[PDB]
RNA sequence: AGCACAGUCUUAACGAUGGAUGUCUUGGUUCCUACAGCGAUGAAGGCCGCAGCAAAAUGCGAUACGCAAUGAAAAUUGCAGUGACUGAAUCAUCAGAAUGCUGAAUGUAAACUACACCAAUUCCCUGGGAAUAGUGGUACUCCUACAGAAAA
RNA sequence: UUUGUGUUGAAGCGAAAUACGUGAGUUUUCGUGGAACAUCUCCCUAGUGCAGAUCUUGGUGGAAGUAGCAACUAUUCAAAUGAGAACUUUGAAGACUGAAGUGGAGAAGGGUUUCUUGUCAACUGUGAUUGAACAAGAGUUAGCCGCUCCUAAGGGAUAGC
RNA sequence: AUUUCACUCAUAUUAAAUAAAAUAACUCCAAGUGGGCCAUUUUUGGUAAGCAGAACUGGCGAUGAGGGAUGCUCCUAACG
RNA sequence: ACGGACCAAGGAGUCUAGCAAAUGUGCAAGUGUAUAUGAUUCUUUAAACAUUUUAUACGCAUAAUUAAUGUAAUAUGUCCAUUGUAGAUUUGUGGUGCCCCACUUUGCAUACAAUACCGGUAAGCAA
RNA sequence: UGAUGUUAGGAGGGCAAAUCCGCCGAAUUUAAGCAUAUAAUUAAGCGGAAGAAAAGAAAAUAACUAUGAUUCCUUUAGUAACGGCGAGUGAACAAGGACCAGCUCAAACGGUUAAUCCUUCGUUUGGUGCAAACCUUUCGACGGAAUUGUCGUUGAAUUAUUCCAUGAAUGCCUUUAAUUUGAGCAAAGUGAGCAGGAAUGCUUCCCCAUAGAGGGUGAAAGGCCCAUAGUUCUUUUUAAUUUAUUCAUUGGAAUUUUUCAUGUCGAGUCGUGUUCUUUGAGAUUGGAGCACUAAUACGUGUGAUACAUUUCACAUAAAGCUAAAUAUAUGUAGGAGACCGAUAGCAAACAAGUACCGUGAGGGAAAGAUGAAAUAGUACUCAGGAAUGAGCAAUUAAAUAGUACCUGAAAUCGUUAAGAUGGAACGGAUUAAGAGAGAAAACAAGUAAAGAGGGGAA
């Protein structure tokens, strides 16, 4: 809203805050990216540092399909289930559950964090990591390999 | 309008329908009030003047005065009555212009033309 | 939005220094006293704007879901208030209760008169009488635009189902109407302010219970929205203050300079 | 009957010149909705004409500010005139009739109202009786038929 | 959105005030004017505040009753008309052009300036009763004068490319 | 080295004096500047210059008041 | 040194895209109902209201690193939540006036360091 | 086989462009200079259509548990990639929606009989109009085109079950609900009083509303007028619903059974080399010129890095047609806005693309307002040649509203009065002397006697 622009202090002053000796110009740079690497080096340099020059190889034909994966880690695993559920497993102790991740959204089971002690888990998904694996394996759960 | 959305309400659009009106259609808009008396007689509430109808004057400076209506003016909007006359500067007389929704008409003047219309009114 | 291009639509050029003239360009030609003259630039006759307005204005905004509902039902929460109503100008000095529930026949009056009779006798005389005297014709240039008079806002009548409240309640001098299931917060709040005075039907009040969650029905209950908490507890902190737990931690009052 | 020096500058009151200010608006501007070409059966544009008294604009075309028909329906006017006791005075609609010289312009030409060839042409009564130098046709390219002639 | 002024005179404008505020400004009186005008209760919005840019458009000054109204030899006496004659008309004088003429007749260009009658708001850089100004009506007659026909330096087209 | 337990080293006059010492310390987003000049003392080139070039501090610029008749930079002294 | 004879009206940091910082608001491991569709929405309304009768549209965030095939965050002895110095708040005694000291208890935010683990590289082995 | 023909019947040509199709083709500018690059497959130039045009029924994707003609919206994504790897540039598949539709030639098969098509001339059935005209109709004759190829089938027979078209009369043609043109009808005061030239104002007394949108009327109107809410007729075109029947003939069409036959499938075209353009397309994305020039379905093409030998998937080039969802700075009609308010808004609120200027292509203004009414626009007298002035005379509520007419600022000038005045004038501080205005603090509550009003209570 016009109501509130800072150009309206300054409507009575000379200058409108640009300056009696350095006016305000149009151009007196460049235009956009122009000087880099000549006389706006300093600030491409330290805001900016790995910006000139190419590394790699190509890829003429990407398709990102093929490759598209989410991930979930073991944390986050007791707790698609709903509370009143998860108490139910504790209490006993000849049954566990079976949780199916790829009707959730995800693909791959990764391995950070900690399970409950002793209280066996089986888990179905694409690809699992070794630390992963063996954290379920170690509380007396089970991985299962889908497609 | 009210409630159609194919008839206009704007000021400007009509207020320029009013003042190039074609001369047929001026005579539906200089209309008059019937008396109480007419308005058993007939169903109708009100009628295009006429010329040799007769008339009272219920507002302005001649308000009360009675006569015959001798002339209408369908360019300048205005009826005439038989005896309200003025003076102009030589001393030659002139009638004063009257607005018609500014009368009550008393007595109406029929024929086979009015005939047809009071009756459909009913 | 301006036309286009207006005040640019010549073959004009400077002439240059020397001449002992300004340099703004000029219409050629001659003949004619349009010639020789300065020809476009925002100083001058018959130029151009600054910064011609264009139709890519942002002219609208988006609102999010939940703080609209949220504002609605803190507006409807406001219409309770016997205080908040009388500030908005409301003359509700001979009303029994605030929030002003009737019985389900009104949803079926059919003529002006009597839904103005029934106005009057809840006692609402003097406040219809209010709305009548304050058509006025505005002032400024509004006149030219199709704004010509300026009234004021009456009660807004909330019902369920219409059986001629539509057509009886309107024609009457600033009063509104609107259905339960469609609340509009333009009209629960005009202009801002809070605390329109509103009546409503048995139904309409009924239907309020299951519209926000309190018992569930199909295709009536908004989904899955919860009503609004509180950071307060009570806002009575004068009487908190007075409570003898607190009075017995005090210190002694002390003394000005 | 008498008394203020003149010029220059300052301030009040009443005026002159000029067209700001306020109020007004049959005009602009933008958005939304619907529909959509015209022409050899002569278009768009250009020129020339038409009223009782008639320059422009608007409308019309040798029937020329308007004819006929259909819906309303007494006036229309500066003067002069014209109209009923409803095909008439006026308004609207608009299907019939009429629509100058040009222009792609197309018989040959064009700062020409210049010059060709072919058919004389147009009415009224029901075979007669009249009038008029007046009317129509004639570019180039191409398709389907047809006609004869020629080569092979 | 709220709640207000006006034919018992709105907005605007001129001169002011024992008035308020450090200030930008509010508020009020008298006169003119003749139809609209606010909101400071709180909010929204913008083409929102001028001493200058050899700024843009319009209006007005000192200079100033000033510079100036000098080519082309030259005017005078009487009378008419008229409200009014140095520059309209008549008569008498003194002079000029001097056939390579402000004498006759055509072309290009102009388009009614031509004629008769009337007449002076503005114009005719002094006057003006004059006028190519203004108004109302008129006026251009061909077998033999020309165009129209012929071909020139040349232009435009046809067939083909 | 590091870690854990014991004992002990002036304070109220504060392990020397003085202190409108916390008006401190640290992050973020940005403006304007990047032609300077003058005076005392030190000092380079030049015969010298109201010439050119450096050092420490105070000023003019950005700043008016009293004095020096007058004066951007001197003396007193900085502003409801 | 340049512009300015006088007066009135006009006259110059704005709009859109894209990013960030600051601040206000809503919800929170989630958040934003896209294009559409629905409705006893239809002067206003081109607004407002709704969401498909153990629930996979899309964006940003929830996981990094490497040119890359790819790989992917203490670890099952304990649902526990790595270590130390200073430090807000709390717990129990005593001193001078709820405050400040002394001892004791707990140990936020944060600052300075240590350690373990994930991706790349080097080194030592290496089916 | 060319040509000829004022032979009969017909077509093309020019204007207009906002959206659409085809060609041709810059520089300014950015890179802080500049040549590739950018501007841009843009502006200018030349051709061709429609209410839309273009595109379009796979020689397409993918790599999956697979999708399935074209177009457009949300995303993919400022991503893969291009680039003096600088400045800068820049797509496709999947996913969610709008809409939704498929077909014809060529080639194969039909020879006890081209089945096909067109011009001209007749004639024959039912409807609609006042008329003008217009629908519907199957019969024939002469003439011509075509075997240098029109028409039918879509591989050809046989089995059963079912569907379609085609003629006869008494045969019924009823109600309702929507969708659009044009007409008619359409409540309630012209009541006191004040002031006014004139109420639509103020104060009181009534009322109507399915109508309190807007405009007009001598000042602001729900009840004075047109219209407005509503309702009744009328004209289109379209859904149901209501009714068949008994008899006749010839042709077609889908599957289901048994058999045979294994066909055809677009050439100086594709492709390769080379040159120039264009693209995100990189040992080359599309197009084009020149040279060379294929295979026959077990073939040919695509699967984003140049080769040789192979596996696998997908599709079937070199002929044609097609509605919807999409666009619209043009023309015409309708509605509307937190838009401008006569130096503003279109150049133009008015005899505006007009007056006027230029040899020409072209350039291009200024200019709105008396009053309610002029059906009130200035009658009469005196002075003066006139213009004009004055009045005891005159319209209006008003002429200091007199047509150059609402209001009527500043610059600049006139008249009267009061002051100042030795080579500028104004000004700051502080007082004095004059002149003009002023009582809201700049004195007096109350008591008493009248006189004139205005309220409250029992
Ligand atoms: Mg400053
Ligand atoms: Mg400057
Ligand atoms: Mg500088
Ligand atoms: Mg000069
Ligand atoms: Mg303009
Ligand atoms: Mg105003
Ligand atoms: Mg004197
Ligand atoms: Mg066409
Ligand atoms: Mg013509
Ligand atoms: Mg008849
Ligand atoms: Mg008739
Ligand atoms: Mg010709
Ligand atoms: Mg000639
Ligand atoms: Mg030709
Ligand atoms: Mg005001
Ligand atoms: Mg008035
Ligand atoms: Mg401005
Ligand atoms: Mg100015
Ligand atoms: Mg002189
Ligand atoms: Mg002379
Ligand atoms: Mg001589
Ligand atoms: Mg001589
Ligand atoms: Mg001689
Ligand atoms: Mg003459
Ligand atoms: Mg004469
Ligand atoms: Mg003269
Ligand atoms: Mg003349
Ligand atoms: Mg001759
Ligand atoms: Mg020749
Ligand atoms: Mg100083
Ligand atoms: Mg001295
Ligand atoms: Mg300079
Ligand atoms: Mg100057
Ligand atoms: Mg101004
Ligand atoms: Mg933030
Ligand atoms: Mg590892
Ligand atoms: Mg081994
Ligand atoms: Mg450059
Ligand atoms: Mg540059
Ligand atoms: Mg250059
Ligand atoms: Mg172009
Ligand atoms: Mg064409
Ligand atoms: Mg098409
Ligand atoms: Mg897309
Ligand atoms: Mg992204
Ligand atoms: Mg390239
Ligand atoms: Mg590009
Ligand atoms: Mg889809
Ligand atoms: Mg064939
Ligand atoms: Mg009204
Ligand atoms: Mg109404
Ligand atoms: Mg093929
Ligand atoms: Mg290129
Ligand atoms: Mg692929
Ligand atoms: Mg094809
Ligand atoms: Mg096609
Ligand atoms: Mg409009
Ligand atoms: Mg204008
Ligand atoms: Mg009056
Ligand atoms: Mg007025
Ligand atoms: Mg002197």
């Amino acid at each position: 809203a016009t109501r509130f622009k800072k150009n309206r202090k300054k409507r009575g002053h000379v200058s409108a805050g640009h300056g009696r000796v350095g006016k305000h110009r149009k151009h007196p740079g460049g235009r956009g990216k122009a000087g880099g690497l000549h006389h706006m080096r300093i600030n491409f340099d330290k805001y900016h540092p790995g910006y000139f020059g190419k590394v790699g190889m190509r890829h003429l034909n990407l398709l990102k399909n093929r490759t598209y994966c989410p991930t979930i880690n073991v944390d986050k695993l007791w707790g698609l289930l709903p509370e009143e559920k998860k108490k139910e497993f504790s209490e006993n102790k000849d049954i566990a559950p079976v949780i199916d991740v790829t009707r959730k959204g995800y693909f791959k089971v990764l391995g950070n964090g900690k399970l409950k002690h002793n209280q066996p888990i089986v888990v179905k998904a694409r690809y699992f990591s070794s630390v992963a694996e063996k954290k379920i394996k170690a509380v007396g759960g089970q991985c299962i390999l889908v497609a | 309008m009210k409630f159609n959305k194919q008839k206009s309400s704007s000021r400007r659009k009509m207020r320029k329908a009013h003042f190039t009106a074609p001369a047929g259609l001026r005579r539906k808009i200089m209309s008059s009030k019937l008396s109480k008396e007419l308005r058993l007689k007939y169903k109708t509430r009100s009628l295009p003047v006429r010329k040799d109808d007769e008339v009272l004057i219920c507002r302005g400076h001649n308000h009360g005065r009675e006569g015959k209506v001798v002339k209408i003016n369908r360019k300048r909007y205005k009826i005439y009555v038989e005896r309200v006359t003025r003076e102009k500067v030589n001393g030659e007389s002139t009638f004063i212009g009257i607005h018609p929704s500014n009368v009550v008409l008393t007595k109406l003047k029929v024929d086979k033309n009015r005939k047809k219309i009071l009756d459909r009114k009913a | 939005a301006v036309k286009l291009g207006a005040g640019y639509e010549t073959s004009a050029e400077s002439w240059g220094t020397g001449r002992a003239v300004a340099r703004i360009p000029r219409v050629p030609g001659g003949g004619t006293h349009r010639a020789g003259q300065g020809a476009f630039g925002n100083m001058c006759r018959g130029g151009g704007m600054f910064n011609p307005t264009k139709i890519w204005r942002r002219w609208g905004r988006k609102v999010n879901l939940k703080e609209k509902r949220y504002a609605v039902c803190s507006s409807i929460a406001a219409s309770g208030v016997t205080s908040l109503v009388l500030a908005r100008g409301h003359r509700i000095s001979h009303l029994k209760e605030v929030p002003l529930v009737v019985s389900n026949d009104i949803e079926s009056l059919s003529k002006t008169k009597e839904a103005v009779n029934f106005l009057v006798s809840l006692g609402l005389k003097d406040e219809v009488n209010r709305l009548v005297k304050s058509k006025k014709i505005r002032a400024g240039k509004g006149k030219m635009r199709n704004r010509k008079y300026k009234i004021r806002n009456g009660p807004l009548i909330i019902y369920e189902n219409d059986n001629g409240v539509k057509k009886a309640f309107r024609n009457i001098p600033g009063v509104d109407l609107c259905k339960v299931t469609k609340l509009n917060l333009l009209k629960l709040a005009p202009g801002g302010s809070i605390g329109r005075l509103c009546i409503w039907s048995e139904s309409a009040f009924k239907k309020l219970d299951v519209i926000y969650g309190k018992i569930h029905e199909k295709k009536v209950t908004k989904k899955n929205y919860i009503l609004p908490k509180s950071i307060v507890h009570n806002p009575d902190i004068y009487r908190i203050i007075h409570s003898d737990k607190v009075q017995a931690s005090l210190l002694a009052k002390k003394k000005p300079c």
